[PDB]
């Protein structure tokens, strides 16, 4: 382990456990999070609520005097933040989502008004737009590929385009898809709820590329000037055809990821195969399978990866490097891959610390300096140690369950 | 329950019978604003209910506050004239030894300034050393306090040996080893317990809290409020910490890798544990700041015994030597309550 856990609550230092500076905004956040770095070099978090009604925005650096703003959207997205997109066009957070009805949503947020101290927004700051008819087709997967631009991806495996005319409106480029015709067969059907080959992953690649990754872990290659498929390749038929079980990927996640042309795709045989391969020309070329080191069964979940320029670690022996999170529950995994020359043959897998020195401690009781004694010693303690949002959020569960504490000296309580 | 006044204008700090020695065991001091109070407690006809009474003997004026008070092995009674030895703790956070023919006093050591602890002192102790010979060698005073030290300090008879002894953080009680002067105990703030050899490093440290069960989180801060030897030979160690959480460990056999016993008051325990004279496995702790007290058993037995609840702050308490009366000082008094149980 070459990495240790620091924890950043943004809020630590102070009382309240929200900014006195939040704006309400409304259209007629605990599921996604990211942050997003913009022309001022300031970074902007993001956070899609469970429900994805509700997006909030604050800024990294400053999120207790700063404005966190959150927007109200009329209903919930197609199909999560997997509908949702967020880019800076021109000093504006443009920002679309698909929501379930059908309607397609634009949001306009100045770059002023997000580090501003307004609580109040003008001008044309939403559209609402109905460019297709996603009650029949129902779609999965939003993409941008530029200000005007951006494909839109189908349940049942069809891709539409989106091109934007004026500074508003958007129509349907549609793609040619002769896919369908394996319906013919009598191993599939048009009707049938299986049998769909839905992206999953997808990347742009020289604005003009586009790389998709496929339930059946195929990786298919669209180029955007012909608004043709160029490539096809069966990812899984290079290693040892397994015809026990290749789970084919039942939900929209993150796959894969590209640096320059090098190209790394997340395949899932026992959760457990980073295929990695390079671009060129547009031809895709193989390059070698780096399995994962991952045990109790392997029952970890890819959350993010980030393939990108090597680290300083411990191995000067290094090309490429790529950033792993795992997932299993509520706690995490962080992984590097290093890479050590341009053939993707000479790896190694660097580990990290998935608990922060302070927890640690906490667990394993191998705290020596926090002060013992009274049970408002140990009420300082942990308010301390926590933060305000934590702890609150803490008695505001003990109350609901009914645990009240009696006296002063509740230790039965604080044990709680 | 028998309750005895103390003077009008006297606030109590602290409580201990004269355990410690035979001669003196029915005196009880409390150390207050002014000086140590002396009474004496006897079996009235009364009634077989509380059959013991307290009287009051006399007063010793020292003209500042006691916060701790320990009897010694020396003192004496004559016909009537009472030959006392009191170490105790003052306002000027001088730690002395006063020297007494009943209320007067006839004699009187400070060990203060820099040449003394140089914070608040936090707990004393004294026990009396004999040579070979068996004439009185040396009396010995043990004293820890918030300037990390410990401070053992010998009165011999070509006179006084000072010596002081650093610590990792705040001394918060201190206590020779029954049947063995040689070897004594210190408790750190931090839940570090020191075994000392003064005659001689230091024998051993335990520490309570990497031990805490934990099935029942005893919190962030459970600063260690107390630890005393049990046993007249003092085979063994208890600790208690402000949570109210305790562990008992044994000191013989075979090898050893983890304390003997553990357990959780039903309160927090400022005042910490006052373990029975007779019993081992029971000792005493209260919620000082309700007034009510606990009664704990090691092996279970227990099952939560409260033997005593008053309707106001307790200040301190302690265990008559015949293991059945408890003497507790409260804000404006002292009682005496007999637990039938105990008889």
């Amino acid at each position: 382990a070459c990495l240790s856990r620091i924890d950043a609550n943004l809020l630590q230092y102070y009382e309240k456990p929200e900014p006195n500076n939040t704006v309400d905004l409304y259209v007629s956040g605990s599921e996604y999070s990211n942050c997003l770095l913009l022309s001022n070099s300031e970074y902007i978090c993001y956070h899609f609520s469970s429900r994805s009604t509700l997006l909030t925005f604050y800024p990294l650096s400053d999120a207790y005097h700063g404005k966190t703003i959150n927007i109200h959207l009329p209903n919930a997205s197609m199909n999560q933040r997997y509908t949702l997109t967020i880019q800076e066009v021109e000093q504006q957070l443009l920002v679309n989502v698909i929501l379930k009805d059908g309607s397609f949503l634009t949001l306009q947020l100045p770059l002023s008004f997000l580090f501003s101290s307004a609580n109040t927004l003008n001008g044309e700051w939403f559209h609402l737009q109905n460019p297709y008819d996603f009650t029949v087709r129902v779609p999965h997967f939003l993409f941008y590929v530029s200000p005007q631009f951006s494909v839109v991806f189908l349940e049942d495996g069809g891709l539409l385009g989106l091109k934007k005319v004026d500074g508003v409106h958007y129509e349907p480029l549609l793609f040619n898809d002769n896919s369908y015709l394996k319906s013919l067969t009598r191993f599939f059907s048009r009707s049938s709820k299986s049998d769909y080959d839905s992206v999953i992953s997808c990347k742009l690649f020289h604005e003009r590329y586009l790389i998709v990754l496929t339930q059946n872990c195929h990786l298919k290659i669209w180029d955007l000037t012909s608004f043709t498929l160029i490539q096809d390749y069966d990812m899984v038929s290079q290693s040892d055809s397994d015809p026990s079980h290749f789970r084919k990927v039942e939900a929209v996640g993150e796959y894969l990821s590209l640096y320059n042309n090098t190209l790394v795709t997340l395949l899932p045989l026992e959760n457990g195969l980073f295929q990695m391969g390079t671009l060129l020309v547009l031809t895709y070329t193989f390059q070698n399978n780096i399995p994962t080191n991952l045990s109790a069964s392997a029952i970890w979940s890819i959350v993010d990866l980030v393939l990108t320029r090597p680290l300083e670690l411990n191995v000067e022996a290094s090309y490429l490097n790529l950033i792993v999170l795992w997932k299993s529950g509520t706690a995490s995994k962080l992984q590097i891959l290093n890479v050590n020359d341009e053939s993707f043959k000479n790896y190694e897998w660097i580990e990290s610390v998935n608990k922060s020195l302070v927890d640690l401690q906490s667990e394993h009781d191998l705290d020596i300096v926090t002060k013992t004694g009274d049970v408002e010693r140990g009420f300082c303690n942990l308010k301390s140690r926590y933060g305000t949002q934590i702890f609150e959020r803490a008695q505001q569960i003990l109350s609901e369950n009914k645990i009240i504490m009696a006296h002063n000296e509740d230790e039965e309580y604080l044990a709680n | 329950s028998n309750q005895y006044q103390l003077p009008l204008n006297v606030r109590p700090y602290t409580t201990t019978w004269c355990s410690q020695s035979p001669s003196c065991s029915n005196l009880l001091a409390i150390g207050h604003d002014t000086g140590i109070t002396i009474y004496c407690a006897s079996e009235e006809q009364t009634p077989g209910s509380t059959g013991l009474t307290l009287q009051e003997l006399f007063t010793i004026q020292t003209g500042l506050p006691t916060l701790h008070l320990s009897f010694s092995s020396s003192c004496s009674y004559s016909e009537p004239v009472y030959s006392l030895f009191l170490a105790c703790v003052c306002q000027d956070n001088t730690v002395r030894l006063i020297i007494t023919k009943n209320e007067t006093i006839i004699t009187q050591h400070v060990l203060g300034g820099k040449s003394g602890h140089h914070n608040f002192v936090n707990d004393i102790d004294i026990a009396d050393v004999y040579s070979a010979d068996n004439r009185l060698a040396e009396q010995v005073i043990a004293s820890v306090g918030d300037d990390c030290t410990l401070i053992i300090w010998r009165l011999t008879d070509e006179g006084p040996i000072l010596a002081g002894y650093p610590l990792s953080s705040p001394g918060i009680s201190v206590q020779f080893r029954p049947s063995n002067p040689n070897q004594l105990i210190v408790g750190e703030r931090n839940g570090n317990i020191r075994i000392f050899d003064w005659t001689l490093p230091w024998l051993l440290t335990l520490n309570t809290l990497p031990l805490v069960n934990t099935c029942h989180s005893s919190g962030i801060a459970s600063s260690l409020a107390n630890v005393r030897w049990i046993g007249s030979d003092g085979s063994g160690i208890l600790a208690m910490c402000k949570s109210g959480a305790w562990l008992r460990w044994n000191l013989f056999g075979p090898k050893n890798l983890l304390p003997n016993v553990q357990g959780i008051s039903l309160f927090p325990s400022l005042l910490g544990a006052c373990p029975h004279p007779r019993y081992m496995d029971y000792f005493a702790t209260a919620h000082s700041q309700h007034g009510l007290i606990q009664l704990i058993n090691t092996y279970e037995k227990d099952s939560n015994s409260i033997p005593i609840q008053l309707g106001m702050p307790i200040v301190d308490f302690c265990w008559h030597q015949d293991g059945s009366h408890l003497a507790i000082a409260t804000e404006g008094s002292v009682l005496l309550t007999r637990l039938m149980g105990f008889t």
